[PDB]
């Protein structure tokens, strides 16, 4: 209701969402080194 | 307490266990010293 | 080859053929043995495996990463 | 029962993610292979 | 005409949700997915109303399970009545429809692009 | 003997795949060959399927 | 083969170069093979000829060996490179059959990037080609042939 | 629109094809708008007293 607490700040939740895409961006680049199937990363 | 020696050629097979201790290092062989001995004792000099 | 690998262990000339093959001068078939072609058994050995071990550093790789100089 | 019965629900979903990409790599039906093993689970199985 | 505010998604939500688990098959996760992509609706107006989406969408969903009377939802501007009949608030069939058809024909495009050139200006 | 409308129909429901329409095609199947059958059989034309 | 390069990305930021995935590096990967097999393609057996190298300093090299003429590639790429130090392995070790070694390798490559293209896994074809050079090994052993009733050192000069 | 590419793109990643993905949301789109039908009513019954009421009823709303 009007008595609820807006809290002021939408940029906490915003960098939450960019540190969340860019940790899973890295995390699905080793996704396919899992198990047998797993394939070798040359750098 | 456990060591890998890295070496370049040979085969993946040729990997094999040894019983004792080998060392990485190599022979001098300036003066023309022996490079095979039999019931040798092996002494650390630790100083020059 | 084939013709070799398939006949009965008795049969000379058959298997003879497993001896001879590709001529490269004259252009026609002749026996190694005259003509002298001849290679030794350890060139063929570890040939293949060094060639395996080649395919399969390449062959495994997925994605590439490249890090510029500093 | 509670606000935490969502949170534990996903820790739950997220944790199956280590045989969902053994399906992917294998070329199997992931998700035909997590269903099975709900199937099997089920049946006092603990380890497939 | 319809009543929205978040009756008519949660309404729409669960009638799809009682078919999933009826016919299984291998798209029932497509069938909780557009579930799910239901709710997001009235947990937006829950959102900016500030009221908490965990109460608002477990008494959506408990409630509405219960009674067959389909015009309850998010009620934003603070009354004691969650009931809309009493609100005057109306809205149309033909309005609340496209919604769903411009959003479902769009994104079977949107899923089919695999090669993706852009030329630079 | 079978029946000459069913067999536009049978044809053009291969044509509807690999598209945005395979799984509304069963109406507007009916549109494409209610339209080409308008058409004269001696004189079809593509410039009147604007 | 590869055209259109892939697109900087930016979800995905990592120092230095660009990342890329899918069957482009595999394709790259082979097409960086060809382009050293060529190369020695051509300069094998007795009918094969050879080609010259500058040293930009007006010395050059014509060289036969594929240890030689990889040495003086300098392969920036990182796929040919496993091949250039084959050869320096192979010459060292054995010291014939250094073309037909990288000849060998560059058909391996060429035919196992065409069959992860028919959707069967790497692992399964690395699997094939074990069991295969097991029993290969095996069939060499049988088609040995010892040297006897030769008169004098003709075994020794006919091999060379 | 955007909460249909969000919860399909948790399945692609747990592995189902994009056109099957779709093909699910259009069996279920039939069946929520056609269920929505049901559960409908229609005001046409009522005279034009009753039905001028139900302008502002809709007009306030977008309003
Ligand atoms: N006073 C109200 N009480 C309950 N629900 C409301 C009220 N006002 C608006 N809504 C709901 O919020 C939604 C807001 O739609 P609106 O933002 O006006 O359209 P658009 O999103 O195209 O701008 C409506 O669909 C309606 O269901
Ligand atoms: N006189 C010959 N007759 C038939 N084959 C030959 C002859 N000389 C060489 N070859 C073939 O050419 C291949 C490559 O020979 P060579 O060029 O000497 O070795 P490398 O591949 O190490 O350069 C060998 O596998 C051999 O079978
Ligand atoms: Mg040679
Ligand atoms: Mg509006």
């Amino acid at each position: 209701p009007s008595n609820a607490t807006f809290k002021n700040k939408e940029k906490p939740q915003e960098v939450r969402k960019a540190n969340i895409i860019a940790a899973r961006s890295v995390a699905d680049a080793i996704r396919t080194s899992l198990g047998p199937k797993g394939m070798d990363k040359m750098i | 307490d456990i060591r890998l020696v890295k070496k370049v050629g040979g085969t993946i097979d040729d990997t094999e266990m040894i019983d004792g201790v080998v060392l990485t290092q190599t022979a001098i062989k300036s003066a023309g010293g022996p490079t095979r001995k039999e019931k040798a004792k092996i002494g650390l000099i630790q100083f020059q | 080859h084939a013709a070799s690998q398939m006949a009965k262990p008795e049969d000379v000339k058959r298997r003879s053929y497993r001896n001879y093959g590709l001529d490269l001068i004259r252009g026609k078939i002749v026996d190694e043995i005259h003509a002298g072609v001849l290679e030794p058994t350890i060139s063929k050995v570890k040939s293949l495996k060094s060639a395996l071990e080649a395919c399969v550093a390449i062959l495994r790789i997925d994605t590439m990463i490249t890090v510029d100089p500093e | 029962e509670g606000v935490q019965a969502f949170i534990w629900q996903e820790f739950a979903s997220a944790l199956e993610v280590i045989p969902t990409t053994l399906a992917e790599n294998a070329g199997l039906n992931s998700i035909k292979v997590v269903t099975e093993l709900r199937s099997k689970h089920e049946n006092g199985e603990l380890n497939d | 005409v319809v009543y929205g505010g978040g009756a008519a998604e949660v309404t729409m939500s669960l009638a799809v949700s009682e078919e999933a688990d009826k016919q299984r098959g291998i798209d029932q996760y497509a069938f909780r997915g557009f579930a799910q992509a239901l709710d997001t609706i009235p947990m937006t107006l829950a959102e900016n109303s500030g009221l908490d989406p965990i109460g608002t969408l477990s008494t959506l969903k408990s409630k509405q399970l219960k009674e067959k009377i389909s015009n309850i939802g998010v009620d934003c501007l603070g009354y004691g009545s969650n009931d809309m009949k009493e609100l005057f608030v109306v809205d149309p069939f033909i309005g609340k429809k496209q919604q769903i058809l411009l959003a479902t024909q769009l994104c079977r495009m949107i899923l089919k692009i695999d090669n993706v050139i852009i030329s630079g200006k | 003997k079978s029946s000459g409308r069913e067999l536009l129909e049978r044809c053009a429901r291969t044509a509807m795949s690999s598209k945005l329409i395979h799984n509304n095609a069963d109406f507007f199947v009916k549109m494409c060959v209610d339209a080409v059958l308008s058409l004269d059989r001696n004189d079809l034309d593509d410039k009147l399927i604007g | 083969m590869s055209q259109l390069f892939n697109n900087s990305r930016s979800d995905t930021l990592f120092l230095g170069g660009e990342k890329i995935s899918g069957d482009d590096i595999r394709n790259q990967n082979v097409l960086a093979t060809m382009a050293v097999a060529n190369v020695v393609k051509s300069s094998l057996g007795p009918v094969g000829l050879d080609k010259m190298l500058v040293d930009d300093i007006g010395d050059f090299t014509v060289t036969n060996d594929g240890a030689t003429i990889l040495s003086l590639l300098d392969v920036q790429h990182p796929a040919g490179k496993i091949l250039v130090e084959l050869a320096q392995q192979q010459d060292r070790e054995i010291g014939d059959g250094t073309t037909s070694v990288v000849i060998i390798a560059s058909e391996l490559l060429k035919r196992a990037n065409e069959l992860v293209k028919n959707k069967i896994h790497p692992t399964t074809i690395i699997t094939g080609f074990r069991v295969a050079l097991r029993e290969a090994i095996r069939f060499i052993n049988e088609v040995l042939s010892t040297s006897v009733d030769t008169l004098g050192k003709e075994t020794l000069i006919n091999i060379a | 629109a955007s909460a249909l590419l969000d919860q399909a793109l948790e399945l692609i990643q747990k592995g189902i094809h994009p056109i099957k993905i779709a093909n699910g949301f259009d069996e279920a789109a039939k069946l929520a708008i056609s269920k929505l039908e049901e559960t409908c009513d229609d005001i046409s019954a009522s005279n034009d007293e009753l039905f001028r009421d139900f302008l502002l009823r809709a007009a306030k709303t977008s309003l």
